[PDB]
């Protein structure tokens, strides 16, 4: 299983300096040997093979170099440790002993699988023992993507090569918003290439005058200028590993883009092709050992029978059967989150004896059941102790896929362990949540029983399927397409787009709300909708997306939402809503489908998508929901990755020292002083076991950043209660003082980051729509990764304090006097538009999303005006269940102290021209993404099986749709946004006109 | 009376979920003139209600009517007041109990985890100290002989000395999986015992934040209206 801790042994933190390992011989002696606790395996073998002379039937021990050790780890594995220059403090180890053994079986193979292993958190040799055909089906039948992937990287080498582990990082389009290009002289921009002169390594600085669009190759021709040259080599970005391989115009690569939006210099360097291209590792990709072992009818329309499924007893419950009267197996029939056919019950029983031997019949008739189809269920309390008020209560639920992989349709008895109920979850049944069995058998088990048809029932072909069988409106149909996809849909519109359907075709982006009108419990309708799916024109990559959320269970609707995704959707936009598209996975009914295929392709394709695919998978590889499912693809990507799998290690290894260290902090050393903390701190970071893992390794947060030494003296414990820990590291690049010098980083052990991750990630969506519309409202998504179980790392944003430093080094004034200090001069006016511009962004963002209050001490400033949030912790209607009030709130109210940033110190802050601006931005801001108001439900849509307590059902997204008010005309939005701030801020917002909203 | 005026689709699913066929309540339109909600196949049917009812001409089955049971049994805004501040505060401190209660069920649940986990591990512990006494057993008796008759006490004493000290790790190592074994089946137990706790306060929790909300809706209905 998973590593119980992060822990040297099990339930000892740290080895002390020197430790007592128990040494077992081949010729069955047991030696006792003193050992280093930093002692490499190589050194210890030696030192057991001289002490093992002293010891009887030493004559049957071979020569030392004939073996290896072999022990138990953490995770109860037998590992055999190959590799001899890993140090006794990181085996991993159960206890501290060791048995000598010699080496035996595919050497290459098990340092594979042990590699594989330490990057996903569980060992391999865990798949092979299940017994589920689905799972080994999926190991062998996901190779074919792996080989693809592979063979695509080797194609066109080394080019090919460097752009897998060095993609293009450039934005969806090449066209430049009016701001923007008028921010270059003409067309024009200014760009500084530096180059290494060897051998001295010598910075030479070349400023060049071209176009924006100049291609990578045309920006390296002027340089020479300034025939046989302009081939041979490369640019790159001063500072980080990033790199223009690609033939894009320059301004179309977001650190170019970047640049010329912050006014700032571009740096990049020019250096040799083949001092990148040597550098490439040649990637091998093996076929696995499980890839060659020797593994381990009618159709459901001629079934002429109502559904049924027998509920026959329960193993037990935990209830207290003084506070419950009854218990009852609640079931229902779901295609998404919408049922079939109406729920059905079993009868009560008592509490002390789970026993039902009831067969429950459904209101569907078998031919009619959905490919999708699912039998979602739940055993239920009931308490009636106040007059005739019954209060009832989920205490296990469970899902079953009524047909499996092969398209076969449930039969015989089948016992299903059921879940825990999730956190805030008080609906009887849990559609959303994950199908099959709890792996945790010590859980209630629930005896089920399904219909036997003299034969095995499988869906029918798609052959038989499409069996065919059988002006204003026009102005309705364009109406129905724009709106939002938690708007409410009539019976007579259902009925009016079904009768359209073929004219659908025409308007396509209509497919969400045509298969919301499609009956799902018909094979007739279901048929049609399947014959227009086929031929249905592709839609907008943010469109399709919607198509993959929890809603559209369908294989025929997830599959052209697959296709519009391979067709039409850039990397840039994968890497942007990658948290969405791994979280859809949970969704999917099997683990071999047409999602997974595309995700591992494109993460086995580019480095940049893999790295953060390899995190978000390994962030939950510790939910036994989607344990199984993230391993096996984790075990996939890990595979045929190449020499990212190396890297990654690193990564994965430098993490765990930081986790046990804080464990350490948290647990033993909780009762201690600040003082001795950092005494402990300082000490064991200086141990060359530490040392070695958490130096020379690449960023969680941006593998394009490289973490060299750390600096030391920089490092602390924060003050905070979870005990974080800020770290800083030197950027080793050689040309680091142009970028950033120190690469700082704060590790935090104890707190969900998953809703801070996505509300950063939110915030850099709304900014980039903001800016594609010519609004230049900078925003500050710092960098948040969740690791783990309530473990991440944060991006320290450099020259920034809170409102609280400033204020404690007060009255109204000393916000802006501080910023006035730290910009004197003919700078100042830079800063003031550069808060008035963040403030607006914030106000806006913080307003649509619902986030936790605003204060002092989670609103931060940069020394050049910047204003940024942090701590979001909380988003959409989290007050509501608290208090029960019916409102939206405006966490961030300006306050007289940004006031009077904003008006540069008038008197009367708010009558000013500077504040008339700053409302008009907050106005074209809200508008921007109230017309974008879509994507965001779609996003917040695939986050609902995240198990984010916030965001659990649709009607908690519903807090979205009142912000942006999307019932209301664009006007009455507006209206009703200006009211908000109004009510907030005690008056001081204004428009102009209030009758047609014209100037 | 089915009339339930500016109410929200989510209150209406709230009000029409787990009720049978038939079941229904008239609303003012979401912002376009008044919805008829209807309860059918478990799910909430929307029928529009169009004013110049649904059929092509406007001449202007629904069994079940959610009706405007009184929660509030006050007759003044101060007795109100003061029964809305009793259930509030006893909200609170029961969410706050709840919230407790959560976390020592999660961390319950995560070291039952982590103690099966280190079980199976002493498991393979074991095995491995065994075969190694099956090991010393297998060389041993070729040696243990030879020595005998060549007559050399101190060797034969060496074997057993070192047999002995593997018998007593053994011993050690199965005494302390016996001793986690022990640790988890107490743990197993207090984890039913807070699971137990939890089924008891969440039908509470839920029915005490229902009555709270409805000494609020009372109190703004009774209050000064218009915003
Ligand atoms: C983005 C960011 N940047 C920072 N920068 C500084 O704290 N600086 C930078 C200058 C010195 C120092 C200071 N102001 O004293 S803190 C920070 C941040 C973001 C999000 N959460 C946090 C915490 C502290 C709540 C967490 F999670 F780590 F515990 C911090």
């Amino acid at each position: 299983p998973p590593r119980p801790s992060s822990g040297e042994l099990w339930g000892i933190h740290l080895m002390p300096p020197r430790i007592l390992v128990e040494c077992l011989l081949p010729n069955g002696m047991i030696v006792t040997l003193e050992c280093l606790r930093e002692a490499t395996l190589i050194t210890i073998k030696h030192e057991l093979f001289k002490e093992a002379r002293k010891y009887p039937l030493h004559q049957l021990l071979q020569d030392e170099s004939s073996y290896i050790f072999v022990s138990v780890t953490q995770e109860a594995e037998r590992e055999e440790f190959f590799d001899e220059t890993r140090r006794l403090c990181d085996l991993r180890l159960f206890q501290p002993f060791l048995k000598v053994i010699e080496p035996v079986g595919n050497r290459e193979e098990k340092i594979l699988n042990r590699e594989i292993g330490f990057a996903i958190g569980m060992p391999v040799c865990e798949f092979d023992m299940v017994k589920d055909p689905e799972v080994q089906d999926f190991r062998r039948n996901i190779l074919n993507v792996c080989k693809e992937a592979v063979d695509l990287r080797d194609l066109n080498s080394p080019h090919s090569r460097a752009m897998y582990v060095y993609p293009p990082n450039v934005e969806s389009s090449p066209e430049l918003p009016k701001h923007i290009y008028n921010k270059l002289d003409k067309g024009q921009i200014i760009v500084v290439i530096w180059v290494i002169v060897s051998p001295n390594n010598d910075k030479q600085k070349y400023t060049l005058k071209i176009n924006h669009d100049c291609v990578p190759e045309q920006v390296i021709a002027e340089a020479i200028r300034k025939l046989e040259y302009q081939g041979k080599y490369i640019l790159k970005v001063c500072g980080c590993d990033e790199y223009f391989l690609e033939k894009y115009p320059l301004s179309q690569y977001k650190y170019i883009r970047s640049c010329i939006m912050l006014g700032r210099m571009p740096n990049l360097m020019l250096m040799a092709k083949e001092s990148l291209y040597s550098q490439l590792p040649m990637d091998c990709f093996t076929m696995p050992s499980y890839s060659r072992r020797i593994s381990t009818t009618k159709s459901l329309w001629v079934i002429n029978s109502a559904l049924r499924i027998k509920i026959l007893c329960a193993t037990y419950v935990n209830v207290n059967i003084r506070d419950i009267d009854k218990i009852y197996v609640r079931t229902g029939i779901y295609h998404g989150g919408e049922p079939l056919c109406d729920n059905v019950n079993t009868q009560r029983v008592p509490c002390s004896n789970p026993r039902w031997n009831e067969w429950l019949n459904y209101d569907i008739y078998i031919p009619d059941l959905p490919r999708a189809a699912r039998l979602c269920l739940s055993i239920c309390s009931v308490k009636g102790r106040k007059g005739a008020k019954e209060e009832h209560c989920p205490l296990a639920w469970g899902n079953i896929n009524l047909f499996d992989y092969t398209d076969t349709l449930v039969s015989g008895k089948m016992a299903l362990n059921l879940w825990p109920v999730p956190h805030g979850l008080e609906d009887l049944l849990n559609p959303i949540g994950v199908t099959g069995s709890n792996p945790n058998k010590e859980t209630p088990c629930l005896e089920l029983e399904f219909d036997w048809f003299s034969s095995v029932v499988k869906f029918p072909d798609m052959s038989v399927i499409e069996e065919h069988a059988n002006e204003n409106d026009k102005e309705q149909l364009k109406a129905i397409s724009t709106r939002d996809p938690l708007s409410e849909i009539t019976e007579q519109e259902k009925d009016f787009l079904w009768s359209h359907r073929h004219y659908c075709v025409t308007i396509p982006e209509i497919l969400p709300k045509l298969l919301l009108s499609v009956k799902w419990n018909s094979r007739d309708e279901v048929a049609q909708m399947y014959c227009l799916v086929k031929d249905w024109p592709p839609i907008k990559p943010e469109q399709a997306m919607e198509l993959l959320d929890c809603n559209y269970p369908d294989p025929m609707v997830r599959g052209f939402a697959v296709r519009c995704l391979e067709k039409y959707l850039t990397d840039d936009k994968l890497s942007q809503y990658l948290i969405q598209l791994v979280q859809v996975l949970k969704y999917e009914q099997y683990l071999d489908n047409l999602l997974v295929r595309f995700l591992l392709k494109k993460a086995l394709t580019n480095q940049r998508i893999g790295h953060f695919f390899f995190w978000h998978l390994k962030s939950e590889m510790h939910n036994k929901t989607v344990s199984q499912r993230f391993g096996l693809l984790l075990e996939s990507y890990c595979r045929a990755c190449g020499m990212y799998l190396k890297h990654l290690n690193r990564q994965v290894e430098a993490m765990e020292k930081l986790i046990n260290l804080t464990d350490i902090l948290k647990q033993e050393k909780k009762d201690e002083t600040q003082k001795v903390q950092m005494k402990f701190l300082v000490e064991q970071m200086r141990r060359p076991d530490f040392m070695d893992a958490l130096q020379g390794f690449l960023s969680p947060l941006n593998p394009a950043h490289q973490l060299g030494n750390l600096r030391l003296e920089e490092c602390r414990i924060m003050s905070s209660a979870k005990r974080p820990l800020w770290l800083n590291w030197e950027n080793p690049d050689i040309m680091s003082e142009l970028l950033f010098q120190n690469n700082e980083i704060i590790f935090k052990n104890g707190d969900d980051l998953r809703q801070d991750m996505l509300t950063l990630q939110i915030i850099r969506i709304m900014e980039n729509i903001w800016q594609n519309q010519g609004l230049d409202l900078r925003m500050l998504p710092y960098g948040c990764l969740s690791i783990g179980d309530c473990v991440g790392l944060i991006e320290v944003v450099r020259n920034s304090h809170t409102i609280m430093q400033i204020q404690c080094k007060f009255n109204s004034h000393t916000l802006h006097q501080w910023l006035k200090d730290k910009n004197k001069g003919e700078i100042y006016d830079a800063a003031i538009d550069l808060f008035t511009r963040s403030c607006a962004g914030y106000c806006v963002a913080t307003f649509i999303l619902g986030i936790g209050d605003r204060h002092n001490s989670n609103i931060m400033v940069k020394d050049d005006g910047q204003l940024f949030h942090i701590d979001f912790g909380h988003f959409l209607d989290h007050k509501k269940k608290k208090f029960g009030y019916k409102r939206e709130r405006v966490p961030f109210v300006l306050t007289q102290d940004f006031l009077i940033v904003i008006s540069k110190g008038a008197q009367e802050c708010t009558k000013t021209r500077e504040f008339e601006r700053f409302q008009e931005m907050c106005y074209k801001a809200y508008l921007a993404i109230r017309q974008h108001a879509n994507l965001f439900i779609n996003l917040f849509s695939m986050m609902l099986g995240s198990g984010m307590p916030e965001l659990q059902s649709f009607d908690d997204i519903a807090y979205i749709r009142k912000t942006l008010a999307l019932d209301k005309t664009e006007q009455e939005a507006l209206e009703y946004f200006m009211k908000q701030m109004n009510d907030a801020h005690h008056g001081g917002w204004t428009t102009k006109m209030d009758w047609i909203f014209h100037t | 009376e089915w009339y339930w005026g500016d109410i929200s689709r989510e209150e209406v699913n709230e009000k029409l979920r787990d009720t049978a066929d038939g079941t229904f309540l008239v609303r003012d339109a979401s912002t376009k003139d008044y919805t008829l909600t209807l309860r059918k196949g478990g799910n909430n049917k929307l029928i529009k209600i169009f004013h110049r009812g649904f059929s092509d001409p406007l001449t202007f089955k629904l069994l079940y009517p959610v009706s405007k049971d009184q929660v509030v049994k006050e007759d003044n805004i101060e007795a109100v007041g003061k029964k809305l501040h009793e259930y509030n505060t006893q909200f609170q401190e029961k969410s706050r109990e709840y919230d407790r209660l959560y976390e020592e069920y999660t961390r319950t649940s995560q070291e039952i985890q982590m103690k099966r986990t280190a079980i199976e591990a002493f498991n393979e512990t074991i095995k491995i100290f065994e075969e190694q006494c099956q090991t010393q057993e297998r060389y041993s008796k070729e040696y243990i002989e030879k020595f005998k008759r060549e007559g050399n006490e101190k060797e034969i004493q060496r074997i057993m000395h070192n047999y002995d000290k593997l018998k007593s790790r053994i011993s050690e190592i199965i005494d302390s999986r016996r001793r986690l074994e022990e640790d988890l089946k107490k743990q197993a137990a207090e984890y039913r015992e807070i699971d137990k706790r939890m089924n008891s306060i969440k039908p509470d929790l839920i029915q005490l934040r229902k009555t709270r909300d409805q000494y609020l809706m009372w109190l703004t209905q009774k209050g000064v209206r218009q915003k």
